[PDB]
């Protein structure tokens, strides 16, 4: 029999090619792999985490690599207003002379591409400055990613593999993953700001060489170490300040300034070192919550057993959650996908609004592509989230173990809960849908002022609390007179409010019933994602259509054409549905985001407001509008530097379409087409000298809803980033 | 006004934007004759166009920077400044006329599940009784209320089929 | 001797049957002493058009 | 005539009637109450 | 009841011939041959496509798959009401027979059978996926 | 190579082993019902995994289960 | 059949009864060039009244593109 | 010292493009295609 796949005996005897396919997609299963064990499943996973480090910490080092050769740093940190950054040179051979001129920009050598990534703003507000700096990063890089990768071949070592029980101390990992790995972290992070980043803001230059000789604060440590810390906060820079030079400069190190720098539009770095600083000290107190080897502390299992209700309204509480969780990694996995997944989105919502980084604001195309990179993936993870919160009902759900616990109660009342979020897609999707073709129907007819518009009362009123004075709500900070304006009025506030009413930046934007009805129909998207993701796992262990379908594992096809046909009965196909559904929802997110900010950015707003509330708009004044440009970039006149994006876009058209041929056509027609061509190939003369080791046959059922769902979202995202980048710069870069 | 609104009648935009319609309906009107068919049709679309405009600001609405009515939908807000009518008081019309096409249609479900064959009661209606039903359910809020208190809305835990857990 | 009379209305217990807590009437009871002696008919049939299936003694209970 | 009134009762001759007159009273409501959009 | 011996000079249907035929999986691996007797000439259809004409008398085929086998022998039996027996026949030159196993059709139970893959439970009694892990290959709770 | 289950709530309806198209099932004496007889799946090695068998078994739950597993060049019904 | 050829002149008869009554036919006669075809008029009801064009003639309606006009007028 | 030379576009893109994905194919065929002692 073949050799590959080595973990899989039943893959290794199959003669089709379907052996292959399998194969790779079988790889990072481990607990299906033959001979496994638990001790040896937790080693392979820890390796295994070493290899994505050192692949992070190399991916790292290439940009830094490629901008210190082939970008303009040096020269973008001079005018960083009007310089468009590069990301890296371009050696094309079948470029032809009016493209290696087109993409000529920036002063470079040759044909570049300009950068999108923002590594650029990221980089010079973190105190880089010149070539050298970021060549000496990328070397320090490529070490660390060298030093993971030797650990991940060290502690599989005989001497160095850790035991099972190792992976499950609980307590001691949160001692110091808190404290140690976010708390001091933090703490060093505030380090580099305060001996590095800030002076370097102020034009002083401070490097491996003379940091040890310069002082971060005039009066050194005399203010930490006598409990003065108000000493740290004079003086803060002035909103003349021009950033990287002294002029204008201050010398507090540590202050609550809460707005927006003048100049470079971003969070002050004394602010966002102050922030560090405060929460490095509250993640190494909580680090010390766990029993460890010294008697003190709490332990988990405790902590769980104690919460029970005493009126028995969650029944048993949560009772046996610890081994639940502590001895299930679909459990812990579909923690950190959820967790880690809504933190992606608060990243995109908070870094458009807040910019951490100097010139971030100005550089349009870069802000746009930041929240949309991070929406994208965020919406991935919380669909992951939930697809192992599935595979852990199957897999390591113990009914016996979770008798009359919050876990086993929620399958006790799971038709309820599908029931009520049915009920809440339908509510929305009817209402939100009819709103917009109410709206259309005024707008073709010619009333405008017939259409239904509601205004954002319940939104705008949250914009009042935080000190938004248009809407006249005159609201605890929109008050002069409220105690919550007084006390902070001294601290943050002075910024915070001066910032929220500039209504040319993004924090807080003004909202109207363009943006309700949108909101709405982000919240069907959420809504029914949900749904889609909760019944996949809340019926993966049975259902009554199929009362054992825990005996088939988490994908399977079907159980066939009897009981009137199981067609993506699985969970694995519950989550194949709600990809679609999650790329719709991140879409309207996007497209939303998008939209609002081209029309601030243009400065005519009032297009938004009033095109937004039918659904012609969008089709005529954002995706039609906005294409002109994009599909300009070759045409039978010439080509631009745009005929990249023009090309992409086309690109991500076809995928998308290719992908319709996996979802629509299914696999019995393509065995039968597959099988005149095994004979044709066999009859040929001259042809069939040469012969397949693998016979021949169609993709599996399950393979070509993967395959089919693969194009879909691979061109669905490449349409849109071209888009997006194109729209975005050619109308502004 | 309210979130910054100003009353339509009040509102600049508002009024440009009749003048605007009007214009259009009058320029297509100067290509007729004075009294045929097609003239009347346009005139008459002209007084429907003024009655709706001075019908709004008379209503009391608010209007936006765009100069097109907005509605309230805080229960609060609209009874605070007689707004009451946009969304509040049509939120309680819709409700009694939501709950009576359900409620009609429940007391017809339940009183055929007696019958000897109630799949054939429902693809072939029994009109003498769904009419009966259909009157009947006008006071629908106080009969949905009293099955309620009395226990018999719902039914037992025990008597509903569920799949394996 | 053994199980419901004929005709009478029982509750099903078996939790992977269709007509899982619903009420079906009892056709005959096997005297054979087989595992599932008991055969019940009901008025709904199930996802693959069946009307009646056998069940034990324990799995079937009087109508309340 | 019993066996005609019986078909007239089918469901898809009620739904026809009921939609033709629940369309008709909305659209007479609206030919003498044209733009309806405030209770007012 | 003996188990029949395969006669290769059996005569074959009238039959031109089509391109749903065997191909080199009968030359390497195996194939398939059924025999049976007909009471009279008569037109059948061929698993494959097309039309044969049985002879009187015994008659053969070669199939590529099982499936083909039976797939002619529910024709046969069903509308002609023959009685067809067919085998497994490897190149080595090794001939297995099988569909009657023991000379009776499995339809019709019979007497020295013994059961195979037969749980003493219902499907809703099988243990949970979890008590099955970790058993050197993916099991489901139906095969322990 | 496909796995096949039959249960005891096999009423003996010989129904899985005639819609087999690969003679997988038999029935076997049987003393646990009425008929007297059991479904049972002594050729395994041929099944394809079509699950005819269960759609023809009445009793509910089924009492024949199919659960697809390696393949091969029997199961993959090639005939190439 | 004969359903549906009784189906084919109940639309047919429409065709030409709707071109009688709420056509721009007889003018469309004089001024082919310049009048565009129209065989259907929709009613004053929710403002949908804006459907019907200026079409020529003294005449409002849906322009038609079936071309039963140059078929009435061959014939 | 960091700075690479101004040929080594030249000489890497051709060489990760076309040759480094030639071996690497001939490589991964063989190997899936091996079979087991
Ligand atoms: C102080 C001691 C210490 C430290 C520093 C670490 C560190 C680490 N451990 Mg842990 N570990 C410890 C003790 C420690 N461990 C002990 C005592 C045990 C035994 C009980 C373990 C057992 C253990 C296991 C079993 C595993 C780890 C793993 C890891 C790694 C997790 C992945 C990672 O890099 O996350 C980095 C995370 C952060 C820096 C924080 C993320 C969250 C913040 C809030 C995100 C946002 C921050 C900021 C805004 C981002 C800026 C971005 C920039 C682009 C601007 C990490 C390197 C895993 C691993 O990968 O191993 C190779 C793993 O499998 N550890
Ligand atoms: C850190 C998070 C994490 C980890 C450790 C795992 C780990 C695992 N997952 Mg999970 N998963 C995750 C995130 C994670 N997942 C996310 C984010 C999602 C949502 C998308 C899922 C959704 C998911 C499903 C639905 C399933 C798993 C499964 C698995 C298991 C097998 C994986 C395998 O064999 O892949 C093999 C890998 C492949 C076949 C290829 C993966 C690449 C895909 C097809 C996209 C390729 C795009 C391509 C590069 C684009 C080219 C563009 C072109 C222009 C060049 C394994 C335990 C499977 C399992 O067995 O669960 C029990 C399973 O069914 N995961
Ligand atoms: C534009 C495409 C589209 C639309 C409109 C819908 C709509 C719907 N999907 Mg679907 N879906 C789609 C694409 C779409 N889907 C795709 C591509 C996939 C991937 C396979 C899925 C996968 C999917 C899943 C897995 C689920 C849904 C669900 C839903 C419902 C969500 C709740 C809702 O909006 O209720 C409001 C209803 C609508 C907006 C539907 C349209 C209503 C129209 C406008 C009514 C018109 C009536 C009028 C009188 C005219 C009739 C004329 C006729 C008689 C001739 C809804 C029925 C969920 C569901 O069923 O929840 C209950 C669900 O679980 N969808
Ligand atoms: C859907 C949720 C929701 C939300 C977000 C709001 C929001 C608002 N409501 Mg409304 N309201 C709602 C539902 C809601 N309401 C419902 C269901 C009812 C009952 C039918 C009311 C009845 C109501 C009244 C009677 C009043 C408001 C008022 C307000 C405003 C300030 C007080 C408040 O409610 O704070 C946030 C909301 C909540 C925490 C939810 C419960 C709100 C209760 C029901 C009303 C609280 C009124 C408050 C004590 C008034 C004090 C004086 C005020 C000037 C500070 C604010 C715009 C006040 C107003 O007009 O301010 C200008 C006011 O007088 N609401
Ligand atoms: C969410 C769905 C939705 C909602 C809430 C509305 C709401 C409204 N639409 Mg709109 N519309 C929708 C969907 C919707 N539409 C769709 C999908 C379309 C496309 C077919 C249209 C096309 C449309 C048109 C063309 C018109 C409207 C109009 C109206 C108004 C009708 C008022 C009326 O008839 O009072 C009548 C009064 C009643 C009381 C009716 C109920 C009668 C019962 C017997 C009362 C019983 C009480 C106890 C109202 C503001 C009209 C308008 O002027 O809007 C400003 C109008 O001309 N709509
Ligand atoms: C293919 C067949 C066909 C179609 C699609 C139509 C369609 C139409 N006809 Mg026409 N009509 C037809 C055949 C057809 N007709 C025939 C054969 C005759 C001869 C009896 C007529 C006589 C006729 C008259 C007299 C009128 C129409 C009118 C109408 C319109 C409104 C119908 C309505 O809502 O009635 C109401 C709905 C119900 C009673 C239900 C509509 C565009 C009306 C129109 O265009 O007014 C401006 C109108 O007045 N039709
Ligand atoms: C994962 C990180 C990464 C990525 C995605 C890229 C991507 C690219 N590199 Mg870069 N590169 C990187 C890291 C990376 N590089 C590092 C760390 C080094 C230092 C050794 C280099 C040195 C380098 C050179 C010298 C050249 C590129 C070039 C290229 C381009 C063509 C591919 C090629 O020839 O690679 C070649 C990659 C290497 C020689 C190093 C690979 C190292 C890993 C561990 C294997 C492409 C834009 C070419 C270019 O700019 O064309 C216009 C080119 O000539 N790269
Ligand atoms: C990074 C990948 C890559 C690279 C470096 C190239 C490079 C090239 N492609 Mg492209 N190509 C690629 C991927 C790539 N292609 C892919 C993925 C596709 C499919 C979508 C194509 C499809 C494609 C087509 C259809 C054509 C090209 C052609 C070309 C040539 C254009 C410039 C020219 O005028 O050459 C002129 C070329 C020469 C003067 C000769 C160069 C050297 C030859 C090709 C090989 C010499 C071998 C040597 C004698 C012995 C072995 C040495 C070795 C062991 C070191 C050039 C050789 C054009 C061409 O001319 O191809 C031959 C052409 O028609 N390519
Ligand atoms: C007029 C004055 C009316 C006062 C009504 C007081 C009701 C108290 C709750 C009983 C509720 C009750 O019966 O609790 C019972 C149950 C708690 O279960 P336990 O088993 O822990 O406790 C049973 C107790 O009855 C006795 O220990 O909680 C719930 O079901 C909902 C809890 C809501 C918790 C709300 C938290 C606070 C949110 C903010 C609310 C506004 C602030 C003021 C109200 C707290
Ligand atoms: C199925 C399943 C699963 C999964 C799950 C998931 C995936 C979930 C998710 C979830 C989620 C994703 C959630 C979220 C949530 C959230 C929240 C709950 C939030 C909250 C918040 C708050 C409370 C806030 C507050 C505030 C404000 C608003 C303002 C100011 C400040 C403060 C803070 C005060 C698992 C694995 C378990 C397993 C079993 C099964
Ligand atoms: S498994 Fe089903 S079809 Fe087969 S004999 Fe038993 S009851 Fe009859
Ligand atoms: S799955 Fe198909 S081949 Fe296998 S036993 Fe059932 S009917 Fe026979």
């Amino acid at each position: 029999t073949k050799l590959f796949p080595k973990f899989s005996q039943g893959l290794a005897q199959d003669p089709t090619t379907r052996r292959i396919w399998y194969g790779l997609a079988m790889a990072h299963d481990f607990e299906s792999h033959d001979g496994m064990t638990e001790e040896n499943l937790y080693q392979k996973i820890f390796a295994s985490h070493f290899g994505q480090l050192s692949i992070i910490f190399l991916w790292t080092s290439g940009n830094l690599f490629h901008v210190a050769w082939q970008g303009n740093f040096e020269q973008w940190v001079t005018d960083p207003v009007h310089i468009r950054p590069i990301a890296h040179a371009i050696w094309d051979p079948h470029f032809g002379q009016p493209a290696v001129e087109a993409f000529t920009r920036g002063g470079a050598s040759g044909p570049v591409n300009i950068s999108t990534s923002g590594v650029y703003q990221w980089w010079y507000t973190i105190g880089m400055r010149t070539n050298q700096d970021l060549y000496v990063g990328s070397v320090f890089l490529a070490l660390v990613s060298a030093i993971f990768l030797f650990a991940g071949w060290l502690h599989l070592q005989p001497n160095f593999q850790p035991s099972l029980s190792w992976f499950k101390d609980a307590e001691s990992r949160l001692n110091h993953h808190l404290s140690g790995l976010f708390g001091v972290s933090s703490l060093a992070w505030t380090g580099h700001l305060v001996h590095v980043a800030i002076p370097e803001s102020r034009g002083q230059h401070v490097g491996w060489d003379n940091f040890l000789s310069v002082l971060p604060h005039p009066q050194g440590l005399t203010p930490f170490f006598t409990g003065n810390w108000a000493a740290y906060a004079q003086s803060p820079d002035t909103a003349s300040h021009v950033f990287g030079t002294a002029q204008g400069s201050g010398q507090a190190i540590l202050t609550f300034l809460g707005g927006f720098h003048p100049q470079t539009q971003s969070l002050w770095l004394t602010d966002m070192a102050h922030h560090h600083l405060a929460i490095a000290v509250i993640f190494i107190v909580a680090g010390h919550m766990y029993r460890t080897n010294f008697g003190i502390g709490h332990r988990m299992q405790a902590i769980l057993e104690a919460h029970t209700p005493p009126s028995g309204s969650l029944g048993a509480g949560h009772k046996g959650l610890f081994d639940t969780v502590n001895n299930s990694l679909h459990f812990q996995l579909g923690l950190a996908l959820a967790s880690v997944g809504t933190i992606t989105s608060l990243v995109a919502q908070h870094m458009y609004s807040l910019p951490p980084y100097a010139f971030q604001a100005i550089d349009f195309t870069t802000q746009a592509a930041l929240y949309t990179h991070h929406q994208y993936i965020a919406g991935f993870i919380m669909c992951g989230a939930f697809a192992h919160g599935a595979i852990f009902f199957i897999r390591d759900y113990d009914p016996e173990q979770n008798k009359g616990n919050v876990l086993a109660r929620m399958l006790d009342h799971k038709e309820a809960l599908i029931s009520h979020l049915s009920w809440v897609s339908l509510f929305l999707g009817f209402h939100t849908l009819g709103l917009y073709v109410h709206n259309d129907v005024m707008q073709a007819f010619g009333t405008p002022e017939k259409q239904i518009l509601i205004e954002p009362v319940f939104a705008q009123w949250i914009q009042a609390a935080h000190g938004k004075a248009l809407y006249g709500f005159d609201f605890l900070l929109s008050s002069k007179t409220s105690a919550a304006f007084a006390n902070g009025q001294s601290l943050w506030l002075p910024g915070w409010l001066d910032a929220i009413n500039n209504n040319q930046n993004s924090l807080f934007l003004t909202i109207g019933p363009g943006d309700f009805l949108v909101h709405h129909a982000i919240a069907l998207g959420l809504h029914t994602t949900t749904l889609i993701l909760v019944k996949g796992a809340l019926d993966a262990r049975g259902s009554k259509l199929m009362p054992d379908k825990k005996d088939f594992g988490y994908s399977f096809p079907c159980d066939g054409p009897g009981r009137g046909g199981t067609c993506d009965i699985s969970a694995y196909d519950a989550f194949y549905l709600a990809v679609f559904w999650m790329l719709n929802t991140i879409g309207w997110v996007t497209f939303y985001w998008h939209w609002k900010h081209l029309t601030l950015w243009q400065g005519n707003v009032a297009q938004f407001d009033e095109s937004s509330t039918y659904l012609m708009g969008w089709l005529r004044d954002y995706l039609w509008l906005n294409s002109s440009q994009l599909i300009n970039g070759y045409n039978p006149f010439g080509m631009n530097s745009l005929s990249v994006w023009a090309w992409t876009f086309l690109f991500g058209h076809l995928i998308y379409a290719t992908g319709f041929m996996f979802l629509i056509s299914w696999r019995g027609y393509w065995q039968e087409l597959i099988e005149t061509l095994v004979w044709a190939h066999e009859k040929t003369p001259l042809a069939n000298l040469v012969y397949w080791k693998d016979k021949p046959v169609a993709l599996s059922i399950v393979q070509a809803r993967l395959v089919g769902l693969a194009h879909f979202s691979v061109g669905y995202i490449f349409t849109y980033a071209a888009f997006l980048i194109a729209s975005t710069s050619g109308r502004f870069g | 006004d309210i979130a910054g609104l100003t009353p339509c009648s009040e509102s600049k935009a508002y009024a440009k934007l009749e003048k605007k319609e009007l214009k259009t309906l009058e320029k297509r009107l100067k290509q007729y004759e004075a009294d045929s068919a097609p003239a009347v049709a346009l005139k008459a679309t002209m007084e429907r166009t003024k009655a709706r405009f001075a019908n709004y600001a008379k209503a009391g609405l608010l209007c936006g920077n765009d100069g097109l009515p907005h509605l309230i939908a805080d229960p609060g807000l609209a009874l605070k400044y007689g707004h009451a009518g946009e969304v509040f008081i049509p939120t309680f019309g819709f409700l009694y006329v939501a709950g009576y096409i359900g409620y009609v249609g429940r007391q017809y479900l339940i009183a055929v599940k007696g019958e000897a064959k109630p799949t054939d009661k429902e693809i072939i209606i029994d009109v003498p009784l769904a009419t009966k039903l259909a009157w009947q359910g006008a006071g629908w809020p106080l009969a949905a209320v009293q099955e309620l208190q009395r226990g018999t809305l719902l039914e037992k835990e025990e008597n509903i089929t569920v799949s394996p857990r | 001797e053994v199980g419901p009379k004929r005709g009478s209305l029982v509750k099903i217990l078996r939790p992977e049957s269709y007509w899982f807590n619903q009420v079906g009437k009892v056709v005959s009871v096997d005297q054979s002493g087989v595992r599932y002696p008991v055969v019940v008919r009901f008025e709904n049939q199930n996802y693959a058009g069946v009307t009646t299936n056998n069940y034990a003694l324990d799995e079937v209970v009087a109508a309340k | 005539m019993k066996d005609f009134t019986t078909y007239l009762s089918t469901a898809p001759v009620i739904a026809t009637i009921w939609f033709t007159f629940t369309a008709g009273l909305l659209i007479e409501i609206n030919r003498y109450f044209p733009d309806p959009l405030v209770f007012s | 009841w003996t188990v029949p011996t395969l006669n290769p000079d059996t005569p074959s249907p009238i039959f031109g011939g089509s391109t749903g035929g065997l191909l080199r999986k009968a030359q390497t691996e195996e194939f398939y041959v059924i025999t049976w007797e007909a009471k009279k000439e008569q037109i059948f259809e061929m698993p494959t496509g097309g039309a044969a004409i049985m002879r009187q008398g015994p008659n053969l085929l070669k199939f590529g798959k099982k499936e083909q086998c039976l797939a002619l022998t529910t024709q046969l039996r069903n509308k002609f009401k023959l009685t067809p027996c067919f085998y497994r026949v490897f190149p080595d030159g090794k001939v297995q027979y099988l569909h009657p196993a023991d000379g009776v059709y499995p339809e019709k139970v019979n007497a020295g059978r013994v059961g195979a893959n037969q749980n003493m439970r219902r499907i809703g009694q099988n243990v949970n996926p979890i008590k099955v892990k970790f058993s050197g290959r993916m099991m489901s709770p139906a095969e322990i | 190579a496909h796995i096949v289950k039959i249960y005891d709530t096999c009423i003996g309806c010989t129904q899985c082993v005639r819609a087999c198209p690969l003679d997988v099932l038999e029935m076997v004496p049987w003393d646990g019902c009425k008929a007297s007889q059991m479904a049972s799946a002594p050729r395994t090695e041929d099944c394809v995994g079509c699950k005819r068998c269960e759609t023809a078994c009445p009793t509910d739950f089924l009492s024949v289960r199919v659960y697809l597993g390696s393949e091969s060049t029997r199961s993959m019904g090639l005939s190439y | 059949h004969f359903g549906q050829l009784g189906i084919i002149f109940i639309w047919l008869s429409g065709m030409y009864f709707h071109g009688a009554r709420f056509s721009n036919y007889e003018a469309w006669l004089s001024d082919p060039t310049h009048i565009k075809p129209s065989a259907q008029v929709v009613w004053p009801i929710v403002g949908q009244e804006i459907l019907n064009g200026d079409v020529g003639g003294g005449f409002q309606g849906i322009q038609i593109t079936s071309g039963f006009f140059q078929l009435w007028r061959a014939s | 010292p960091f700075v690479p030379p101004s040929w080594a576009p030249s000489v890497f893109v051709p060489l990760t493009g076309l040759v480094l994905p030639a071996i690497a194919m001939a490589t991964l065929f063989v190997y899936i295609e091996k079979e087991a002692p």
